[PDB]
Parts: C-alpha cells; structure tokens; sequence
C-alpha cells in the first residue's frame, strides 16, 4: 500500500498550503470587492460631472 | 441669454468645480 | 490678454475635453 | 491511522488546493489587471487636471 508517515506529513502539509492559499484567495477577492465598490461610487459621480458639464455647454451654445 | 462675461464665469465656475473633483479622483 | 470672447472659447474648449474625457473615464 | 481515510482527504485536499489557488490566481491576476489600469487612469487624470489649472490660471 502507501506510506502512513509519508501520507500524515502530505496532510498536515496540504492542510497548512491549502490555510495559506484561501487567506490569500479571500484576502485578494476583499480587497477586489472593496475596488469594485468604489468603482461604482466613482462612475456615479463621474455620470453627475459630466451632466453638470454637458448643461453647461448645452445652455451656452 | 448669458451675456460673455456671465458665460466665462459660468464656464469658470464649471471647470474649477471639474479640477477639484478630478483631483478627489487621485484621492 | 485675450478678451472676454477669447476667454469664453479657451474655457469652451477645455470644458469640451474634459467632458469626453470623463465619459471615457466610464469606458 | 486509517490508510483509506487519510488517502481520501489527501486527493481531496489536493483538489480543494488546486481551485483554491486558480480562484486566487484569477482574483490577483484581476487585481493586478486593475492596478496597471488604476496607474495609467491616474496619469491621464493628473495631465487633464494640468491643463486645466493652466487655464485657470492664464485666466
Ligand atoms: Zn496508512
């Protein structure tokens, strides 16, 4: 068959990558999240600027 | 309706607003 | 320099870029 | 121990650290994508802010 101690290491091992991988996985998508957020703050003020400039221009003519 | 110097401050009042907010983008 | 008309269009056309330019800020 | 046991969770644990790290891969990969964007965006908003103080300013 297999290697029990050499199975147990592989294990605690890929338990301990797999710790490290979804903190970094749920870390890297957060601070995704919180890009997006301000993606959507930004474009709604953005939109707003460019109404207010576009009346403006409009309204000289 | 706007005569030119009502034009140029209004145009100016709209584009310091738009420097301001572009700078609060770098922020 | 440059009286009130100038003026007018110097501002005219910087607002007119930044318009474009924001909306391809959106983009 | 038990030999099946710890076979089961170590092919699983291995498909667990397989999507894991693709999903992290994909996630960085998407922030890096966005940083380079955030620079060259940041860029074109400093030159545009630029011209318009000269403007202003020459006003
Ligand atoms: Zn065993």
């Amino acid at each position: 068959s297999h290697d029990c101690a050499k199975v147990d290491l592989e294990n605690a091992e890929l338990r301990r990558k797999l710790i490290r991988t979804k903190r970094a996985f749920e870390d890297t998508y957060e601070k995704l999240r919180m890009a997006n957020k301000a993606k959507a703050q930004v474009e709604k003020d953005i939109k707003n600027q460019i109404l207010k400039t576009h009346n403006v221009l409009r309204n000289v003519r | 309706r706007l005569e030119c110097i009502d034009v140029c401050s209004v145009l100016t009042n709209r584009l310091e607003e738009l420097a301001g907010f572009l700078n609060s983008l770098l922020k």
